[PDB]
């Protein structure tokens, strides 16, 4: 089972001869690629709505909203910018400073993610992003302690940066432009974080997508087997989210449980045909 | 108007420089920043030890000065403006033209 | 001197709206900007101001309405949202304060059992008028299901079964006439009859118990919730009449 | 633009991180060991002691010194450079190349 309209139709099948699902699963599976995800959510409007995000994004916001670039849309834009990736959560601008200096003199603009970004440090960047000393905004890094340190590694080796371990013998005073992850832009809205065109090698990428289908494999489904696959689109393919419509909660359990029903069957036409 | 400092003890204003300017060009800071230079107004008689005699104050007046700021230097207002008085002991160095 | 609006951050974002009312300056202590250090300028001014044990009151801006109006206006960008209502009631509230104004209607009763439900027909009723207000009035007296029905008579489905399914629907837009005339100790088949033998409008008057037009007399229901009613009532009941099995805890 | 320390203090920049491999044992390392030696910038008139009037300070300009950082050390920035001012008596001895 290949084409789309074989797709489709599977799909169809599964929902209950719901062809519209199972066209939006195949126009889904098209789009964000093999290896894409596709999750289903409850839908607000009583319409089947399709949401697509391509390439690298990941769910955190701008820390404060004086950071924000070009506004409106309360977005901040940092064309070609450096990433800094941290382990740790930042209080002290001290420690934060010298590599700032660095890339103040180098012209570009900074990104900066980590464990969270406290007052101090804050209040510090915010008052040098408004005098105009320099373009700069950070993120929190995106999970909890375990998904968020497994995901900084793909980030970083999507931008070519390096993560700044104090578990390891880099701390963060010592830290060079060569640590520094590039990007050809960012863009930080209230609720997301987006990385476009990343300059990190495509041998890294396949290399830790590769690294992560051994992970795939693993024994714990279901989330496991979900949240992993997550990360594996964020570096290589896309995301997609499909909304289920209805007028009331009970269709709404009648509608959603036959779309994700659509979903496992065509992804099983997928892998084993029809 | 003018107050006269006795002993080892000199008066100055601080300038407000907005601290730091860290750690090169060019950056401000929020935490931990405070003037730790100024100008000295005036200068107290000296240093009495043993008697041997009062020995003035190493430290001359308007001179641009570099110190330390710890508990024993106390801000009082004269007119119009506030200042600092502290002791030469807590002076730690001196600026040339 | 008085504490600031609402809860922290809401009310933090409720600051600016006072600041360029009074054409004054919020003092941002997480910006370069310190408490210490503060002009006569960064003042916000006011025609007067008045405070009591509630409520704090400006009598007027000094701020020009051009800025304003551009606040109130850009405000509406975050008038639409994932939380509804709850940010809408002091969000608008927060809307009307700067250009509008804000009501509040009590509600008088005898006792508290009179004053319940009194209340609560008031409260349906405004919600029955921005209803309204919103999408607008059809024909009251429930006579709007059925001259739709009227017009639906025509469509057909893909099976026999189907095409029961839309008789049905359209057999059950009567009940809600029906039902009214029944509350009156009348035959339903017989007014329901003909009002079907009339045209437009031409509905029963419950009250008055006697036929006319309902618009002319003042009948309306608001489009927003007959329409409403009536996609609820099929998305359950649809669901509900392919119940096959049903499985429960024993008595 | 010279500034010179009064009395006993003298003015010193703090010497480089991390570890050697002293024969090559020692490798870069987590604990860390902060500037326990410095080049010496400027340098007081001498200590004043009940009435044992100036006692030029024993250690010349350029010396390479180590030392012991306590709270009479301070720091402080100038020329936009990070430098540690501290008394002779806090420090140590002086190494010869
Ligand atoms: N005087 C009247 N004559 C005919 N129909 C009326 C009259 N008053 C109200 N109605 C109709 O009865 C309905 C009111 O129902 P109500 O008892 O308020 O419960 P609900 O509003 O929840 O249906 C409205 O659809 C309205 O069109």
């Amino acid at each position: 089972c290949s084409d789309s309209k074989a797709i489709a139709q599977v799909g169809t099948i599964s929902a209950n001869s719901d062809e519209t699902v199972g066209k939006l699963i195949a126009e889904a599976m098209d789009k964000v690629g093999k290896e894409g995800v596709i999750t289903v959510e409850d839908g607000t409007g009583l319409q089947d709505e399709l949401d697509v995000v391509e390439g690298m994004q990941f769910d955190r916001g701008y820390l404060s909203p004086y950071f924000i670039n070009k506004p409106e849309t309360g977005a901040v834009e940092l064309e070609s910018p450096f990433i800094l990736l941290a382990d740790k959560k930042i209080s002290n601008i001290r420690e934060m400073l010298p590599v700032l200096e660095a890339v103040a003199k180098a012209g570009k603009p900074l990104l900066i993610i980590a464990e969270d970004v406290e007052g101090e440090a804050l209040a510090t960047l915010v008052v040098n992003t408004m005098r105009g000393i320099v373009k700069v905004a950070a993120v929190k890094a995106p999970g909890f302690g375990d998904r968020r340190k497994a995901m900084l590694q793909d980030i970083a080796t999507l931008t070519g940066g390096t993560v700044i371990s104090e578990e390891i013998g880099m701390e963060l005073e010592k830290a060079t432009l060569e640590d520094l992850g590039q990007a050809k832009r960012v863009v930080i809205n209230k609720d997301t974080t987006t990385i476009i065109d990343g300059v990190g090698e495509e041998a890294a990428i396949q290399g830790r997508v590769a690294q992560i289908r051994q992970q795939i494999e693993e024994a714990t489904s279901d989330y496991d087997r979900e949240k992993l696959q997550e990360r594996v689109a964020k570096l290589a393919g896309g995301v997609a989210v499909i909304k289920v419509g209805a007028a009331t909660e009970v269709e709404m359990k009648e509608k959603k449980a036959r779309v994700e029903d659509a979903l496992h069957a065509t992804r099983a036409a997928v892998e084993e045909g029809v | 108007m003018n107050i006269r400092p006795l002993h080892d003890r000199v008066i100055v204003k601080r300038k407000e420089v907005e601290t730091k300017s860290a750690g090169g060009i060019v950056l401000t800071g929020s935490a931990a920043a405070k003037s730790t230079r100024g100008e000295v107004l005036a200068v107290g008689n000296g240093r009495i030890l043993e008697n041997g005699e009062v020995k003035p104050l190493d430290v001359k007046v308007g001179d641009i000065v570099i110190f330390n700021d710890g508990y024993g230097v106390k801000s009082e207002k004269i007119d119009n403006e506030e200042v600092l008085i502290m002791s030469e002991s807590d002076i730690l160095a001196i600026v040339e033209a | 001197a008085v504490k600031a609006p609402g809860f922290g951050d809401r009310r933090k974002a409720m600051l600016q709206d006072i600041a360029t009312l009074t054409g004054g300056t919020v003092i941002s202590e997480e910006i370069g900007m310190e408490l210490e250090k503060a002009t006569l300028e960064d003042l916000g001014q006011a025609k007067r101001v008045v405070i009591n044990k509630d409520t704090t009151t400006i009598i007027d801006g000094v701020g020009e309405e051009a800025a304003i109006q551009g606040r109130v206006a850009q405000i509406r960008q975050q008038i639409e949202e994932a939380t509804s209502d709850y940010d809408r009631e002091k969000l608008q509230e927060r809307v009307a304060k700067l250009a509008g104004g804000v009501a509040v209607i009590k509600v008088g009763a005898a006792t508290e059992v009179e004053m319940k439900e009194k209340k609560a027909r008031v409260e349906d009723a405004l919600h029955a008028t921005r209803a309204a207000v919103e999408e607008g009035v059809v024909a009251g007296g429930g006579v709007a299901l059925i001259r739709v029905a009227s017009k639906l008579a025509d469509l057909r489905g893909q099976n026999e079964d189907q095409n029961v399914g839309i008789k049905v629907a359209l057999r059950a837009m009567e009940a809600p006439l029906r039902q009214i005339v029944l509350n009156c100790g009348e035959e339903p088949s017989v007014v329901a009859n003909t009002v079907k033998g009339g045209d437009g409008n031409y509905g029963y008057n419950a009250a008055t118990e006697e036929y006319g037009n309902m618009i002319d007399m003042g009948i309306l229901d608001p489009t927003k919730v007959t329409r409403s009613a009536l996609q609820y009532a099929a998305s359950v009941a649809g669901l509900m009449i392919t119940t096959e099995c049903m499985v429960t805890d024993l008595p």
